[PDB]
Parts: structure tokens; C-alpha cells; sequence
């Protein structure tokens, strides 16, 4: 799965 | 901002924060992105899938696409890059294996565990080796009669566990293969459970902690001996009416989120599970009851040899090697069955396998005739933490608070009561008294770092204020014992 | 290393 955290 | 970017599930930038910290999944298929906590995913499935379809789609794409077991010998057993690597210790092909040879793993000698057939048994046996003040063995006994435990009657199984503690609770669980604690809803877990032929990732929970139900907290818990021995039931004791009163006239009572709160476990696990060795966090020690099911544990006893192989271990890069490989003959095997009940004392190293569908009820907790043994698995998890880098939540909860509690509320009133008249304690507190030396002098080493690098709930103002009154009554009652 | 653990 694509993910990202900020 | 920019509309792409706003989450397709709160239907904002910012989400509000079990902990969402600050990470988003896309969708597939729409291409829209959500918070985790809002992407109706469960934490145990945020590595699961391949490609993720969000709810909104997935009547009309699909469910979510997981991806292929590439190496199931790895911990990453979707990674092709990891095909060609060693067999690690939690994988499936490693327990698979484990599973046809472990009934090799040699039996206890009598001076590591005994076994007995009732509690009435037990406790004979216990009082011939010295009792708690002297606990060095693991015993299991076999019918729980005479242990005066409160367990729920057979018939009771995970049904009743989530319809008790409620569909949604989240308990934090073990993906076996991929050797590593996820959250998954009760109601999820029992899902999976019930799946019996369908089971493409064990799952198995440790860590059910219900001493804060009000139903749960009635039908499980721990032997009448334990209760009478644990340190954190002697400061936060469960009593009512007066007696709480004084709790609360005297300045011992304590905040109920303050607790340690490692007395209560519910567990269960899927056939094929396997825990791998360690030492309870605080060195604590552990009753273990089987509802259903069977478990075999691989212990070995907490020797300063077993520590070092244990220690260096658990701080080696290395995956491949069983820890019973290495540990020069000192892993026994030992078989436990439904209705069968473990106790096992500070320090000992185990791991165990869950050969069959299980749910047991256990706890952990700490007590003076383990307190050397239990500051000495202290000293080898602070070792091991200054290596690798751990989770706080893995190790036992405001461990060095209980005993400024501890020394405190109980053992200074203790000496300062003896003192006042002439007694010395060595006649009918010899236990009290040796307890009270060891807690003082690695307390006196916990003020030293704490003098040298700082502070890290009680200011260093107050320590010191308890530190002077306990040196001052240790050394009153020395003199009276001189004399 | 460490996460497959018993969780407080
Ligand atoms: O049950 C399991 O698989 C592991 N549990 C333990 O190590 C224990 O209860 O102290
Ligand atoms: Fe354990
Ligand atoms: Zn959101
Ligand atoms: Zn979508």
C-alpha cells in the first residue's frame, strides 16, 4: 500500500 | 490547502489526534487519500495489502489486494528481496520445522520444576522448599482444587470473553510470522479465530489486561498466595468502606492510573503460535492457568550462564539461531494442558508454543521473595534497552515508583513501628528486615544516577526526603540489633 | 527485535 506521514 | 489532499474520511487536513500520529493511506482505485484511523483499517493490516481499496470503493473494485507470501522463512514474508536470506526464528517454515522436532527438547530435572496434583499438594511442597521467601522453582499443578483461584467453569471461551469485554475493545496482538504486536478488535480477532481452515497469518493475544471490568475482574483471578505476596495488592489494595478511608488519612493512598496493571491476563492463540524467549518485564513472576487448549513452554532457569547467552541474545543482529541451540543444554521442555496451572517465580527464560486452539488466564506480579532476582532482571533489561531500542509498554509500568511506594508506605512504617520499641526485627520480621536492605541499596544506586544525569511523578526533593528517614531507621534498628 | 512480546 502507498502511504506518507506529515 | 489542496482538496486532494483532504482526507476522504473525516473530510479534513489535520485529523484530530487507538493513535493516528500523523499518517494517511491512498486508495487504489479513486486515488483519494485517508488518515489510517479513518481508513477502516485496523492496525494489524496497515502492511497486509498490495493495493488498498478504500470503502467506498470495494463493492465496485473489489476487497483490499494482499500481498504474496514470497518467504515465509522471513519476518518480511512479502519481500522478494528477503527470499534468499536465512530462515528466521518466528517465521511459519521455522515453526513448521520447530513443530517436528521440539518434542526433543529434554524434560526438567526435580530441582527446576515440580510437578504436583492439586493445590493442596502444591502447598505443602511450597512450605517444604521455604515458601514465597524462598521461591526458586516452577510448579505446575494439575487440579486446580486447593489453589483457591477463581476461574471460569469449562464452557467459557472466547464467546463469553468478547461478549464481556465488548466487540470493539482493542487488544494488542501478536502476527506470529511476522514476529511483531499490532492492535486488532476483539471482535476481529474472534473472526479469525472461528476461520479454522482459513488461516493465512496466525494471530495470538498476550496482553488482555481486564482488571478494569467489573465483570471480567470477578471470574479470573489470580491464586489466594499470590494476592497475598504481590507488592502492587499491597499498595493499592481493593478495599472499601474504613479501611479506604485510612488508605486515604494516612498518605498512602494512590492513583487507581498509577497502578501497574499486569495482574489480570486473558490470552489466546491459534494453534501453531510461538513466543519466543524472554524474561517478564521487572522480573516479575507469573500464574498461568489453561481454560483450553495446550501450550509448551521451553524454559531455563536465571542462572548469571543463562543470563549472559539470554543478554547476548537478545543483542545480536542475529535471527537464525533458537536460543535453546545456544544455551548449552539449559532449555527443558514442559507440557501444559487444559485445567493445568503453571507458577513460575522471578527470572526464569521461556518461550512457548501453542500446539492447539487456547485461552488462558494469567498474571504477572512482583513480591519480596523474589526482590534480588527481580532487580537483577531489571539490570538485564536496562543492559539489553541500552542497545537496542524498545517500546516502554513491553516493560513493567512505574516499576521504580512502586518501590519509593513500596519502601515508603510499608517497609519504612515497618522498622520505624519495630524500632519504637526495642524488637529487633531478625525474631519475627527477618524476612521484612532483609528485603528492606536489598530495596535500600539499589534504591541508594537509583538516587546516584539520578544526581549524576537528572530526572527522567515523585521530584528528587522527595526521594531524598525518604532516603534520609529509611537510612536513619535502618541504622536505628542496627544498633538495636548490635546490642 | 523486541515487539512480539506480552503488551502493557
Ligand atoms: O502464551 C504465550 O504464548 C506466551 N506467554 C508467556 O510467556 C507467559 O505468560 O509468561
Ligand atoms: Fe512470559
Ligand atoms: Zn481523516
Ligand atoms: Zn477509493
Amino acid at each position: 500500500a502507498r502511504t506518507k506521514q506529515t | 490547502p489542496k482538496e486532494s489532499d483532504r482526507c476522504g474520511g473525516c473530510g479534513k487536513f489535520t485529523h484530530e489526534d487507538k493513535k493516528n500520529d500523523f499518517q494517511w493511506i491512498g486508495c487504489d482505485s479513486c486515488q483519494t487519500w485517508y488518515h489510517f484511523l479513518c481508513s477502516g483499517l485496523e492496525q494489524f493490516e496497515y502492511y497486509l495489502y498490495e493495493k488498498f481499496f478504500c470503502p467506498k470503493c470495494v463493492p465496485h473494485t473489489g476487497h483490499s489486494i494482499r500481498y504474496k507470501v514470497v518467504a515465509p522463512h522471513r519476518y518480511r514474508w512479502y519481500s522478494p528481496n528477503e527470499k534468499h536470506l536465512g530462515i528466521e526464528v518466528g517465521s511459519k517454515t521455522w515453526i513448521e520445522d520447530f513443530i517436528t522436532r521440539e518434542n526433543t527438547v529434554p524434560s526438567p530435572t526435580d530441582d527446576e520444576v515440580c510437578i504436583v496434583e492439586d493445590g493442596y499438594e502444591f502447598r505443602r511442597e511450597f512450605e517444604k522448599l521455604g515458601g514465597a521467601d524462598n521461591w526458586g522453582k516452577v510448579f505446575m499443578v494439575k487440579d486446580m482444587d486447593g489453589l483457591n483461584m477463581t476461574m471460569p467453569k469449562p464452557g467459557f471461551d472466547l464467546e463469553d470473553v468478547v461478549k464481556i469485554m465488548g466487540s470493539d475493545y482493542e487488544v494488542d496482538t501478536i502476527d506470529v510470522y511476522n514476529q511483531s504486536t499490532y492492535s486488532m478488535k476483539l471482535d476481529t480477532f474472534r473472526k479469525l479465530f472461528r476461520d479454522t481452515k482459513n488461516r493465512p497469518l496466525l494471530y495470538n493475544f498476550l496482553s488482555l489486561e481486564f482488571s478494569d471490568n467489573n465483570e471480567m475482574k470477578e471470574i479470573a483471578k489470580p491464586p489466594r498466595f499470590v494476592q497475598e505476596i504481590s507488592m502492587v495488592n499491597r499498595l493499592w489494595p481493593d478495599v472499601s468502606g474504613a479501611e479506604y478511608i485510612k488508605l486515604l488519612q494516612r498518605e498512602e493512598y494512590l492513583p487507581e492510573d498509577q497502578r501497574p496493571k499486569v495482574e489480570q491476563f486473558c490470552l489466546a492463540g491459534m494453534a501453531g503460535s510461538y513466543t519466543d524467549f524472554h524474561v517478564d518485564f521487572g522480573g516479575s513472576s507469573v500464574y498461568y492457568h489453561i481454560l483450553k487448549g495446550e501450550k509448551i513452554f521451553y524454559i531455563a532457569a536465571p542462572t548469571e550462564q543463562n543470563f549472559a547467552a539470554y543478554q547476548a541474545h537478545e543483542t545480536s543482529p542475529d535471527t537464525t539461531t533458537w536460543f535453546g541451540d545456544i544455551a548449552n543444554g539449559a532449555v527443558k521442555r514442559v507440557v501444559i494442558k487444559e485445567g493445568q496451572t503453571l507458577l513460575i517465580p522471578a527470572g526464569w527464560i521461556h518461550a512457548v508454543l501453542t500446539p492447539v486452539d487456547s485461552l488462558v488466564f494469567g498474571g504477572n506480579f512482583l513480591h519480596l521473595g523474589n526482590l534480588e532476582m527481580q532487580m537483577r532482571v531489571y539490570h538485564l533489561e536496562n543492559a539489553i534497552r541500552k542497545e537496542i531500542r524498545s517500546e516502554e509498554k513491553f516493560y513493567f509500568p512505574n516499576f521504580e515508583l512502586l518501590h519509593w511506594m513500596y519502601m515508603r508506605n510499608v517497609l519504612l512504617e515497618k522498622i520505624t513501628e519495630a524500632n519504637q520499641e526495642g524488637s529487633d526485627m531478625r525474631e519475627q520480621e527477618k524476612n521484612i528486615w532483609t528485603a528492606s536492605q536489598i530495596m535500600k541499596a539499589e534504591m541508594e544506586r537509583w538516587m546516584d544516577r539520578e544526581l549524576r544525569l537528572g530526572p527522567e511523578i515523585l521530584p528528587t526533593d522527595d526521594k531524598n526526603k525518604i532516603m534520609i528517614s529509611v537510612r536513619k531507621q535502618i541504622e536505628i534498628q542496627t544498633k538495636i540489633q548490635n546490642a
